[PDB]
């Protein structure tokens, strides 16, 4: 099967550069035109660049022309996008794609790019426990608030993975250079407590892990 | 080649 | 440059039933070569785009014939003769006749199911947050249907909007419900000079708001 695996995304400053890569396999890479696309955080798709199979011809929308450069190492099955003069607007999920059948037939998995001058910041992780004895005394719902981090992503698990049903982890929202997210978990009021419920939050960009046990207030 | 019109011939 | 306008924005549809989506171009996609470069693609939630259609009506061979593309000029339709669970996602049309390639904005395809009122839970701020000198009240509204919901915050029976922060999940592909959280953020100081904290959810399933509340 045709396969496209993009790499190289991460946090960059406005004005900065970043070079993305796309490892192609399972087809004769050097026989096809290739492209880059991006999906903005509000899910707009946009065309970013295209290069002839041989590498002679390159094409750009006005919005990236002059700033971005597409090329390829045929010997080595790799597509590249050298991005310069980055601006917040280029913040997107970038996809490698193959041009065939009068358009595009395959898409890779995406690599994520954020252009921002905001600071890397580890999350605060607050435990959320109720008051009373549960409305539906049978099920209790808990959570944690993951506040104040940058950039994306964090991961949230409950008791290390083993409490996976009953979980809603909400998409993060950016509100002043800082993301906030919450997760809820829903368990028999007979297993809490009794047994412990812990949220495990990880934030790779600050190499931080937080394990917050949910203890019943007062 | 099964290219879009704006592509190089 | 070429404007691509897709309609409707979202479409809820019924397992078993047909569906159609529309896409208009600001200008003709017909090229002086007889071929029309009009494409459809699907993005399933959290997955990568998947080709669906090219040259108006040619089917990608991983896709079933349930789907048919048609149209000419400036008007195109994608139709699904009978919708399955896995059709959930965003459908984009896109044009490559005129330089530069451009995309329509996406039609989100949603699945119908029995109404559900949200299970609503309120949480006061944590002791830990309060020592940071801030306070957030959090409200979970979980596993409801349909997507449309309204949540207001009340502080001592006032109403407050100017520190709230909402977030919605995607339609769950297991139970087809939605969930939402609402976070009200204040200073410790504001929060300690008021008593009653209310989270009020208006859903279509009721006439009356779900009210959740605590004193202190």
């Amino acid at each position: 099967e045709v396969k496209l695996v993009e790499s190289g995304g991460g946090l960059v400053k406005p004005g900065g550069s970043l070079k993305l890569s796309c490892a192609a396999s399972g087809f004769a890479f050097s026989s096809y035109d290739m492209s880059w696309f991006c999906q903005t955080p509000e899910k707009r798709l946009e065309w970013v660049a295209s290069i002839s199979s041989g590498g002679s011809y390159t094409y750009y929308p006005d919005s990236v022309k002059g700033r971005f450069t597409i090329s390829r190492d045929n010997a080595r099955n790799t597509l590249y996008l050298q991005m310069n003069s980055l601006r917040s607007e280029d913040t997107a999920l970038y996809y490698c794609a193959r041009d065939y059948d009068y358009g595009v037939d395959y898409w890779g998995q995406g690599t994520s790019v954020t252009v921002s001058s905001a600071k890397t910041t580890p999350p605060s992780v607050y435990p959320l426990a109720p008051g009373s004895a549960a409305q539906t005394n049978s099920m209790v719902t808990l959570g944690c608030l993951v506040k104040g981090y940058f950039p994306e992503p964090v991961t949230v698990t409950w008791n290390s993975g083993s409490l996976s049903s009953g979980v809603h982890t909400f998409p993060a929202v950016l509100q002043s250079d800082l993301y906030t997210l919450s997760s809820s978990v829903t368990v028999p009021s007979s297993t809490w407590p009794s047994e412990t419920v812990t949220c495990n939050v990880a934030h790779p960009a600050s190499s931080t892990k937080v394990d917050k046990k949910i203890v019943p207030r007062d | 080649p099964k290219l879009e019109p704006w592509k190089h011939p | 440059d070429v404007v691509m306008t897709q309609t409707p924005l979202t479409l809820s549809v019924t397992i078993g039933q047909p569906a159609s989506i529309s896409c208009k171009s600001g200008q003709s996609l017909l090229y002086s070569d007889g071929k029309t470069y009009l494409n459809w693609l699907l993005q399933r939630p959290g997955q990568s785009p998947k080709r669906l259609i090219y040259l108006v009506s040619k089917l990608d061979s991983g896709v079933p014939d349930r789907f048919t593309g048609s149209g000419s000029g400036t008007d195109f339709t994608l139709k699904i003769s009978r919708v399955e669970a896995e059709d959930l996602g965003i459908y984009y049309c896109w044009q490559g006749t005129h330089f530069p390639r451009t995309f329509g904005g996406g039609t989100k395809l949603e699945i119908k199911r029995a109404d559900a009122a949200p299970t609503v839970s309120i949480f006061p701020p944590s002791s830990e947050q309060l020592t940071s000198g801030g306070a957030s009240v959090v409200c979970f509204l979980n596993n409801f249907y349909p997507k449309d919901i309204n949540v207001k915050w009340k502080i001592d029976g006032s109403e407050r909007q100017n520190g709230v922060l909402n977030s919605w999940t995607d339609q769950d592909s297991k139970d087809s419900t939605y969930s939402m959280s609402s976070t009200l953020t204040l200073t410790k100081d504001e929060y300690e000079r008021h008593n009653s904290y209310t989270c009020e959810a208006t859903h279509k399933t009721s006439t009356s708001p779900i009210v959740k509340s605590f004193n202190r």
